[PDB]
């Protein structure tokens, strides 16, 4: 799933 | 890695981690440095001290197991790394969702040259 990147 | 983290981040605050944290602030992206702007901010600083103790692994691509227990993260049984790095993302997921109360939407899209300075860990 989307992350802090 | 990024995939699971993010799983989390949905899970405890019902946001999609890029793009609602994935720019946020002096640490919730890959900048490193500055004063955190505020809780959240806080939560990506804590985040990357977990990782930046880590040495001996690699906390972005190495994939972890995990499940759910009464409403409550609990990391599976993996390697040494495996459940250090699900630690480290279980702590920061839940610390977002505990601090949604103060997430300003004006640190979104944070350009990184407003935040100078070396904030140790």
């Amino acid at each position: 799933l989307a992350i802090y990147s | 890695s990024l995939l699971e983290f993010g799983k989390m981040i949905l899970e405890e605050t019902g946001k999609l981690a890029i793009p609602s944290y994935s720019s946020y602030g002096c640490y919730c992206g890959w900048g490193g440095k500055g004063t955190p702007k505020d809780a959240t901010d806080r939560c990506c600083f804590v985040h990357d001290c977990c990782y930046g103790n880590l040495p001996d692994c690699n906390p972005k691509s190495d994939r972890y197991k995990y499940k759910r227990v009464n409403g409550a993260i609990v990391c599976e049984k993996g390697t040494s790394c495996e459940n250090r790095i699900c630690e480290c993302d279980k702590a920061a997921a839940i610390c977002f969702r505990q601090n949604l109360n103060t997430y300003s939407k004006k640190y979104m899209l944070y350009p990184d040259f407003l935040c100078k300075g070396e904030l140790k860990c």
